[PDB]
């Protein structure tokens, strides 16, 4: 008369990226990110060029690109109608991923540092979830972008109202509610390259709400973390062997040491031990030639080794590692391995989440917090219903605040550190400098090195 | 090799924004002569010249992260670049508190969770001074 | 593209029924058809009619001449001395094809008058007004008139339209094909205390001028076929659904609370079928009628379903809630895809049956869980491989004989055997699951939504079939819509599993090469059996090694025998680490039974059931025990239980006992482990150490802690230990001692389970648990030691069987005063008395079962008693009991009982063709040939059952026992 299938004990629980993205090519998916590049993660500064037309100082004309946009769109439509008229796959080259062509939209994020974030070259879809009205309904309010789907079971934490259409970014990484806003009347988009400036207008900008993670970010020193590091290094080594023109395929070690400089060379040797051997003398000297019995894997096997979403999860982990490391348990709970594990476990029904907490990326009552609470004088329906209603309330507050077009008005020891320094001036002198640090941030970082260097003996 | 393109947002005064918008939607190369951009070696200062009229510019850091997403069929969207900087035309001064969209205003102050314990660089300079020294004396102090 | 086989197109039909006389079992009425001729010189118009006396026919208010002849009344001539079955099957196929409306033919041939020829050549409308009368129908309308006195509403008399496929010709003249769609206007003048339920929406209900009768007017604007039009007239209690308000439920009087509880789930079935498809329910109303003496357990018509009242249960009845729930669900699935989207030919029936069964399986998956879905899919697949290896094969989509390996013609639904019809629907929904496996489930639901959306844009036009044929699906249109939504075509899969009629047989054996660390599989097919075919596609195999579960795809070409797959490490035996499973979890395994040199723990050939297959894999017994314990798939646990019966080692007893003790195992696996443990315990007698099997486990799970032999008072609120508790003594009674007699420790345990049963405290009934206790008492009966054929009297009774006989006498007599839910204890006690008679305990006398097989009893008692009489006339070679059964086939009021008697006499035949029996006269051959030819001419299901009985008894050639 009921379920009676013990399903939680037996079963406890489409996106096509560009060919530069699924092949993990090194501008788009970096092999190594240093500390200053991990602090500027997904916020790349405007670099000064050393050679090129923009490297020479002076005024530089921006160039309109509307003949280029319509020429490329007409050319892609000719390609599509020559191939039978169906839907085609166009992003096959890195030069397809420029902003100079196609219909660009912008997508702004509500959180400062999301748990997962797409790299350049990866695809996402726009799904318009539309819950019909009870009984008769006119049809989904039509939307310019995305495809419409009728959702009786809400994908997000809250539930859709009857007759409410909600757009969302959907990919393998996350699923997040987006809200279309019109652009400001003053802002244009300047694409600078080495050759010059180019200008587009923008008309559509989405605001992306709190992400619902679908991929689990690994923890630091995890088994999945070390497995991804080893597999990424192996894929890079195989693609360097494929790029080699020598008839016995051969690579150099310091190419891999340039790509992965934080790696100890014992690990790189370990990856090269099987599939290569070092020639010291004769021909191919100081090269790692490929073994003659070793079949180098094909392109689809190398693609099946590492996925781009695993690289995004690893980049999220190491960026969060840097941010936590720079900021000296509440912060550790807000780390994406914890929050992604909490949300995916909540979606399997393992556990519940306190929707008000410190993992809240807003810092106010808006938005959720993905940290695990146990699912346990009611100990069953009361807790479950309370969690459910708080989830619908937060989902509905966030939707309203984000889609608002209303204008918003612009708005322990108490001990300092003092250091005495003794130095020798030119000729003969012994001046002593007493310097006082009143910044408690400078204090903490300063002292921590001494205490470490005091133990480093 | 391939270098990731660097896109930023240019904000103009509203009358100059209307002239630049009309010249962009027209599409001639006449706009190329009319609109120029000179970035100073400060890195956070510039002139944008609209119709040969100089405007003073500052390259500021945006509080959220934007991403340009191109499409061919308006159903699948491919990420092309990350935008984090804006050349508004008319350090703490080079940080913008508001976001571009209307719901995101005072985001850095209100909708951003702040966790706290430049400073690291100052600590490195202090360590270098201690190394170049001979004798170092330290005491956590009180009010003085 | 659909081109009609008829030279006319039917637009509208009015069916008016007056004078439904229940005393005389008679209806009078007329029928007015509105046809547009498509060819000039139409001359004759051929309509379908059976059992109706045609009074007059007027075409455009001009008197026309008709001629009626039905070749299916007497298929072969009475004075032909042929007695072989191939002659009758060809003559019956030709007779059904001569009345087929799917050709141009028909039974009533009306001649167009001469003055209308200038009206028919330039193609203008013709309005044909036939008025008819059913004098005392033997088919079509079934009159259930009880013999209580009072008014016809006070005694509970009702009529309903019975039959399967195109059987609407049995109660009004029509074009009885699924391809002739028209709009409908239905008027029924019934008594004032009765209600007439039919298809469409009820536009009004007017009184007659004496206020003693009232006319129900129905209108059907969605163009349906004549075969989807139904009728139920009776004194029904009306109940509007309190959740969905266009759905009305009709029951027989005094059964309103059962109707309230039973039909309270149906709104969730509606919500599911409208949430996986994206079309709403196409009809404007839905009506569920619950009736007595039903033809089938569930029939689905346009905007209407007719169920039997035996599905109605109360709130305290379990073991009947899922069965009634899934009957409602498959009626609604056929509402979507058998009645709205109809059939273009008799071929393309597999499309509709497959879509209905497939979406009903998706409902079962969401409602009862993925594990119940896998168990159901496995039992359907075992059913079809048993039937196809037994006799030939089921051929979905034949081309017009295409299947000559079987004794009937598959050109028409009314010549099919009933077991073939059941296996046809079963294979159709499994092939649709295969199409979902090749082309993913969301694309499959998009195919179904595209078909429904074409049909619903078609359903609102008024053009007479310019666009109404988009509501008819074909095979080519279905494959084209699949190719439209996915870009892949399934033509190899369609060519293999639809057009070819066979299942595959796999024999696998492995060997582990320790030197090269590979696993050498050896898979060979038996393709020379009569039911089999050769598979050349890819094949998935899942190997569980110590490093985890890995899937491999094997290419099994014709000349292939050895497949070398690679194996992983064995470093999880160096350290104790947990071994990761098929899902994401990992467990601790006891690796003491595993081989030291091989890492692989178990192998499964085709785990996802992606072909229609029967696998015979040769693992080692420890691999079967590991697959029983630690697998996260219920079909693999079931197949390991099935394969552990050949290994009676005590490690397998420990494996099944650990499965039985384990909650968080699926309950139908533990119910199988009971019977497997009983078989293993019977095979290792003179080795078994302690008590009998499952007894200590029963006292540990279901009895008191302070009293081991007193059972706990019944609390059936868990629904998994209820099923396990009621199935464990039934398996425990199959225990046997060294003397081949059931031990007196298990029989005493079952009798103490019966005595100490207290059910005054649970909210559920006890009828199924007590009925299973009688079944456990019947399982313990071993054959008696008769000496010199001694007459079985009361004094020389077994001392064991006297206790059993006292208990079943007490149970049957208490059922006579306090009856159960569906007389489950009567059925169990009649079955147990037949068990005691089958051995030499009770005298072999059929008079008790012949008294329980009378007309006034409940139908479950009737079919249990008739099963006992069929078993008696098989064992005792009784001539007069066979004549009793054949007479009951000829004249019984309930046609379901006649079909069931023919079915049971086919399954348990009194003799086969190989046997010499005293019941092989020319008289019996003449009786059964007269029953095929005449006699069963009114049902289309009794005639196929008589053909099946003649095939089982005498074979395809000339009856041998004849001059």
């Amino acid at each position: 008369p009921w379920n009676l299938s013990n399903d939680e004990y037996y079963y406890p629980k489409i996106i096509q990226h560009s060919i530069p993205a699924v092949e993990l090519r090194q501008p788009f998916f970096p092999t190594h990110m240093g500390p200053i590049k991990l602090r500027q993660f997904h916020r790349p500064p405007l670099k000064k060029y050393s050679f090129g037309a923009l490297s020479q100082p002076g005024p530089h004309s921006v160039q309109p690109l509307l003949k280029h946009i319509k020429k490329k769109a007409k050319m892609r439509e000719q390609e599509r109608q020559a191939s039978g008229g169906g839907e085609m796959f166009f992003m096959r080259t890195p030069q397809d991923l420029t902003g100079k062509d196609g219909d660009l939209i912008l997508a702004e994020y509500s959180e400062e540092n999301g748990p997962l974030m797409m790299q350049v070259g990866m695809a996402t879809k726009i799904k318009n979830y539309y819950k019909r009205k009870p009984g008769k309904d006119p049809g989904a309010p039509d939307c310019k972008y995305g495809e419409t789907v009728y959702c009786h079971t809400s994908p997000f934490l809250g539930s859709l109202h009857p007759g409410q259409l909600l757009q969302a970014f959907e990919n393998n990484l996350f699923r997040a509610p987006i809200y279309l806003h019109k652009m400001p009347e003053t802002d244009f988009l300047i694409i600078r390259t080495r050759q010059g400036y180019y200008i587009r207008e923008l008309v559509d900008i989405f605001v992306v709400g709190q992400q619902c993670p679908l991929f689990e970010v690994p923890g630091p020193n995890s088994k999945r973390a070390n497995t991804h590091i080893r597999d990424f290094l192996q894929v890079f080594i195989y693609r360097l062997f494929w790029k080699s023109k020598d008839r016995p395929r051969r690579i150099r070690m310091e190419d891999i040491k340039k790509a992965f400089p934080s790696h100890s060379e014992s690990s790189i040797r370990k990856r090269l031990k099987l599939c290569a051997d070092f020639k010291r003398t004769g021909m191919d000297s100081n090269w790692w030639v490929l073994k003659s019995d070793f079949r180098l894997p094909t392109e689809e096997e190398i693609r099946a080794m590492v996925s781009p979403e695993q690289c995004c999860a690893y980049y999220s982990m190491i960026a969060a590692e840097q941010r936590l490391k720079d900021a000296g348990d509440d912060e550790v709970r807000t780390a994406p391995w914890n929050t992604t594990r909490a949300f995916i476990a909540a979606m399997k029904g393992k556990c519940l989440l306190e929707v008000t907490g410190v993992a809240d990326p807003t810092g106010c009552g808006e938005g959720f917090s993905y940290v695990k609470i146990p699912n346990k004088r009611f100990s069953v329906a009361e807790h479950q219903e309370r969690y459910k209603e708080e989830c619908q309330r937060i989902f509905d507050l966030q939707n309203k605040v984000l889609s608002s077009t209303e204008v918003l008005s612009t708005d322990a020891t108490g001990r300092c550190l003092k250091i005495y320094r003794t130095f020798r001036d030119e000729e003969g002198k012994e001046y002593v400098r007493c310097e006082t640090v009143r910044k408690p941030a400078v204090i903490d970082a300063y002292v921590r090195i001494r205490t470490t260097k005091d133990e480093e003996f | 090799p391939h270098e990731l393109e660097s896109q930023f947002i240019l904000r103009l005064p509203p009358e100059y924004a209307s002239t630049v918008r009309r010249a962009v939607q027209s599409g001639h190369v006449n706009l190329k002569d009319r609109l120029t951009i000179e970035l100073h070696p400060d890195g956070r200062h510039g002139i944008v010249r609209v119709d040969r009229v100089p405007l003073a510019s500052k390259l500021v850091d945006l509080p959220c992260v934007m991403e340009s997403l191109k499409t061919i069929d308006k159903k699948t969207f491919y990420k092309t670049a990350d935008i984090c900087q804006m050349l508004v035309s008319t350090e703490k001064k080079f940080i913008w508190n508001h976001g571009i969209t209307l719901p995101l205003k005072n985001v850095r102050k209100r909708r951003f969770r702040k966790t706290a314990k430049d400073v690291e660089k100052e600590v490195k300079r202090l360590l270098s001074t201690d190394a170049e020294a001979v004798s170092t004396r330290w005491e956590i102090i009180a009010e003085d | 593209g659909f081109e009609s086989p008829r030279p006319y197109k039917l637009t509208h039909q009015v069916v008016c029924i007056n004078n439904i006389n229940f005393q005389r079992k008679s209806v009078v009425g007329f029928v007015e058809l509105t046809i547009f001729p498509t060819v000039a010189n139409l001359n004759r118009i051929k309509l379908n009619s059976k059992q109706c006396r045609i009074y007059r026919v007027r075409i455009n208010d001009l008197e026309a001449a008709f001629i009626y002849n039905d070749p299916t009344l007497e298929v072969c001539h009475s004075e032909s001395k042929q007695r072989n079955l191939n002659y009758f099957s060809n003559a019956y196929a030709a007779a059904v094809s001569a009345v087929d409306p799917d050709a141009g033919n028909g039974e009533l041939c009306i001649k167009v008058p001469s003055e209308l020829w200038k009206h028919v050549d330039e193609l203008k409308v013709l309005k044909i007004h036939i008025n008819f009368s059913l004098d005392q129908p033997k088919g079509g309308l079934h009159f259930v008139v009880p013999s209580v006195e009072g008014s016809m509403a006070e005694r509970g008399a009702h009529v309903f339209s019975c039959g399967y496929q195109n059987s609407t010709r049995f109660w009004f003249p029509c074009v009885d094909s699924y391809s002739e769609l028209c709009t409908w206007k239905l008027e029924f003048t019934v008594d004032a205390a009765m209600v007439a339920v039919s298809n469409g929406d009820l536009v009004e209900t007017v009184y007659t001028h004496d206020m003693r009768k009232k006319t129900f007017h129905y209108m059907l604007t969605i163009p349906t076929a004549a075969s989807n039009i139904s009728l139920a007239i009776g004194p029904f209690e009306i109940l509007v659904d309190p959740y969905m308000h266009e759905v009305t439920h009709f029951c027989l009087p005094q059964l309103l609370p059962l109707l309230k509880h039973t039909t309270s789930y149906l709104h969730e079935v509606f919500e599911f079928y409208e949430e996986i498809l994206t079309c709403r329910y196409p009809y404007s109303c839905f009506k569920t009628v619950f009736i007595d003496e039903a033809y089938v357990e569930v029939a689905a018509y346009a905007s209407m379903s007719i169920f039997s009242t035996n599905l109605l249960h109360s709130a305290m009845i379990i073991d009947e809630t899922p069965l009634t729930r899934r009957c409602l669900a498959q009626s609604l699935a056929q509402q979507f895809f058998g009645c709205f989207i109809s059939r273009m030919s008799w071929s393309d029936e597999w499309v509709l049956k497959g879509i209905s069964g497939y979406i009903y399986g998706l409902w079962m998956k969401k409602t009862f869980g993925v594990n119940e879905y896998r168990h159901w899919i496995k039992e359907e697949l075992d059913k079809i491989v048993a039937y196809e290896l037994k006799t030939g094969g089921v051929l979905l989509h034949p081309i017009f004989n295409p299947a000559s390996h079987l004794h009937f013609s598959i050109k028409h639904p009314h010549t099919l055997s009933w077991e073939y019809y059941s296996m046809f629907q079963c294979k159709a929904h499994l092939v649709m699951r295969l199409i979902e496996n090749r082309i993913s489930m969301e694309f499959m639901l998009q195919v179904f939504n595209k078909l429904l959306s074409l049909a619903s844009t078609a359903s609102s036009q008024k053009f007479q079939s310019h666009m109404w044929s988009q509501m008819l699906v074909s095979t080519s249109g279905f494959l084209k819509s699949i190719s439209n939504v996915s870009g892949k075509d399934i033509q190899p899969l369609i060519k293999q599993w639809v057009d070819q009629s066979g299942v595959v047989k796999f024999y696998g054996s492995f060997a582990f090469n320790r030197k090269r660390n590979v696993l050498e599989l050896e898979i060979k097919q038996d393709y020379t059996s009569p039911g089999t075919q050769k598979y050349v596609g890819p094949l998935k195999v899942t190997v569980q090694e110590l490093d985890g579960s890995f899937n491999h795809t094997l290419q099994i070409e014709e000349n292939s025998l050895k497949h070398d797959i690679p194996c992983h490490s064995k470093s999880r035996r160096n350290k104790k680490k947990k071994i990761p499973l098929m899902n994401g979890e990992e467990v601790d395994m006891d690796l003491s039974a595993m081989d030291a040199d091989s890492p692989l723990l178990w192998i499964r050939i085709d785990p996802d059931m992606s072909v229609l297959r029967k696998v015979e894999f040769e693992q080692a017994d420890f691999m079967w025990q590991y697959q029983l314990r630690y697998e996260r798939d219920v079909v693999a646990q079931q197949e390991s239980i099935l394969a552990l019966e050949k290994f009676p080692t005590p490690a397998s007893r420990l494996a099944l006992t650990d499965i039985l003790e384990q909650e968080q195992c699926f309950y139908r696996v533990r119910m199988s482990a009971c019977f497997c443990l009983a078989k293993i315990a019977n095979s290792m007698v003179s080795t078994w150490t302690g008590p009998p099997a499952m007894k200590s486990l029963f006292t540990r799970m279901f009895c008191c802690k302070s009293c081991p032999n007193i059972v706990k008072t019944n609390n059936f609120m868990s629904f998994q230990s209820y099923f396990l508790q009621k199935t464990m003594p039934v398996a425990m009674a199959l225990l046997r001692d060294v003397h081949n007699l059931c031990p007196k420790e298990v029989l005493t345990f079952i009798l103490d389970l019966i005595k100490y049963n207290d059910n005054r405290k649970n909210k559920f009934s006890d009828n199924y648990y007590r009925a299973e206790m009688i079944d456990a008492l019947a399982n313990s009966v071993t054959p008696a030691v008769s000496v010199n054929n001694e007459v079985r009297t009361l004094d020389n009774l077994n001392p064991d069987v006297r206790l059993i006989l006292e208990e079943i006498t007490r149970f049957l007599n208490m059922e006579k005063l306090l009856p159960s839910y569906r007389h489950t204890i009567t059925v169990s006690c009649l079955r147990a008395i037949r068990v005691l008679q089958k051995n030499g305990h009770v005298p072999s006398d059929p008079a008790l079962f012949k008294s329980y097989a009378e007309y006034g009893h409940f139908v479950d008692i009737r079919i249990a008693a008739l099963e006992a009489v069929v078993d008696y006339t098989k064992v005792d070679r009784s001539y007069e009991e066979l004549q009793w059964l054949l007479n009951m086939i000829q004249n019984d009021p309930v046609p379901y009982v006649r079909h069931k008697i023919l079915n049971m006499l086919t399954k348990n035949p009194p003799f086969t063709k190989n046997m010499e029996s005293p019941l092989c006269n020319e008289a019996l051959v003449d009786q059964l040939w007269k029953l095929m030819n005449s006699g069963t001419s009114h049902d289309w299901r009794l005639r196929c059952g008589a053909v099946d009985l003649y095939f089982t008894l005498f074979g395809l050639s000339r009856p041998s026992c004849l001059p």
